[PDB]
This record gives C-alpha cells, sequence and structure tokens, in this order.
C-alpha cells in the first residue's frame, strides 16, 4: 500500500528525493505501519483474551 | 553471487543473497515481484 | 502513448478452451486511431 | 474447544523499515512502540503456554 | 536544449530519447538556467 505517498517502497523514496522533503513520506509510511500493527496487536490481544 | 551483499540493479536499491536460479522466465518478462511489492527474482541488464 | 502488440499462435468457432496472450512487441509511439482495416492476399 | 494459538513475534526494523539504514534512524525519534508491540507478544506466548 | 528554433505552446515539439546515455550534470551547471523545479525527484539524485 502506498498508504498517500507516491511510492510503497521506501527504498527508492530515499534515492529519487532529497532527505529534507522524502521524510514526509517517510513518517507518513512510518505511521501508517505503526497504526496497521497496533490494529494486528489489538485483533490478537482480543483473540487471546 | 551467494552472498550478502547491496544490490544495486537498473536503480533497484537493497539488501539480499543472489543465488543460482532455477525458475524459467518468458523471454518479454524482466522482473519475478512476490506477495506484497516483494522482488523475489530479477534478471542482469548485462548477460540476461 | 505507446501502441501494444499483443499475440498468441494456437493450434486447432471459437473452442472453449483457455489460452493467454502473451506480449511480442511494445512500439513505444503511440498516435491519434479512431479506424483500422484489414488486408487480404487472395 | 481451542485452547491454545499460534505464538507470533513480529520485528519492527524488518517489517517497518526493511533492509533500510536511513529508517532505522527515525524509528528512535518515535518513542518505544515497539517495546510495547514486543511486550505484547511476549505476554500472549506466555498467556498460551 | 540549446537548438536555434523552439515552438510555441501550441503544437510543442516532443522527441524520444532511448538506447543512449544521459548526463543530466551539463545542464544545472550552466549559468542562465534560473529555475529548476522537479516533482517527485531531487536534481542530486538525478545520475544514479
Amino acid at each position: 500500500s502506498k498508504f498517500g505517498a507516491i511510492s510503497s517502497v521506501l527504498n527508492d523514496i530515499f534515492s529519487r528525493l532529497d532527505p529534507p522533503e522524502a521524510e514526509v513520506q517517510i513518517d507518513r509510511l512510518i505511521t501508517g505501519r505503526l497504526q496497521s500493527l497496533q490494529t494486528y496487536v489489538t485483533q490478537q490481544l482480543i483473540r487471546a483474551a | 553471487k551467494n552472498k550478502c551483499v547491496n544490490f544495486n540493479f537498473n536503480g533497484l536499491k537493497g539488501t539480499g543473497v543472489l543465488t543460482e536460479s532455477n525458475k524459467k522466465f518468458l523471454p518479454f518478462q524482466q522482473f519475478g515481484r512476490d506477495i506484497a511489492d516483494t522482488t523475489d527474482a530479477v534478471r542482469d541488464p548485462q548477460t540476461l | 502513448g505507446y501502441f501494444k502488440i499483443y499475440s498468441k499462435h494456437t493450434p486447432i468457432d471459437l473452442p472453449q478452451g483457455f489460452s493467454a496472450l502473451e506480449p511480442l512487441v511494445d512500439l513505444p509511439i503511440g498516435i491519434n486511431i479512431t479506424r483500422f482495416q484489414t488486408l487480404l492476399a487472395l | 474447544l481451542p485452547v491454545s494459538m499460534t505464538k507470533t513475534s513480529v520485528d519492527c526494523t524488518m517489517y517497518i523499515c526493511g533492509d533500510s539504514t536511513e529508517c532505522s534512524n527515525l524509528l528512535l525519534q518515535y518513542g518505544s512502540f515497539c517495546t510495547q508491540l514486543k511486550r505484547a507478544l511476549t505476554g500472549i506466548a506466555v498467556e498460551q503456554d | 536544449f540549446n537548438a536555434t528554433r523552439f515552438a510555441s505552446v501550441y503544437a510543442w515539439n516532443r522527441k524520444r530519447i532511448s538506447n543512449c546515455v544521459a548526463d543530466y550534470s551539463v545542464l544545472y551547471n550552466l549559468a542562465p538556467f534560473f529555475t529548476f523545479k522537479c516533482y517527485g525527484v531531487s536534481p542530486t539524485k538525478l545520475n544514479d
């Protein structure tokens, strides 16, 4: 998933965009993946209960 | 090959191990991608 | 802007079998196409 | 009646960053989210046993 | 880039560039080039 960014893989995001600019997309991807992982952990906790 | 080395093949940057391939690719294909945008295979732009 | 030519040959109306079309040539130029016409060799 | 599940451990760097080295330097600024996730997964693994 | 005649905003020219080696280092090295804007790409990362 792109998670609102221009690309899904961050390896080319760090290779095509400058560090001052790619930080927004990297933080967007990090926030999206952290939210997905937290939702997964909440669902796993409900399943474990 | 057969060693953990940083590969840069036609702009594709990353870290992985290059091994001997046993799969047969079609003559028009150039990339093999796994589930969730996982680059599993690649062809050499020099020796094909 | 790229004209694509996909073709596949299979020995044999159209049968109920399944067969995919494999890419043959990818022309990197495209024009404004509205009509087309075939040619014969009688 | 099910009594146990599959104990799953998710890594933070390999999932969020993968094989990127510049990405691992940015996860340290978010705090201890991964510490919470690993602790919850370890708790679930001990709970199933 | 340094052609003698350039077209207007209508019926603009378009050239197909393929099977060669591009070198964008000469572009930003020129003095009278004032504005150099890009979308999603960086000027320094155009060589890799």
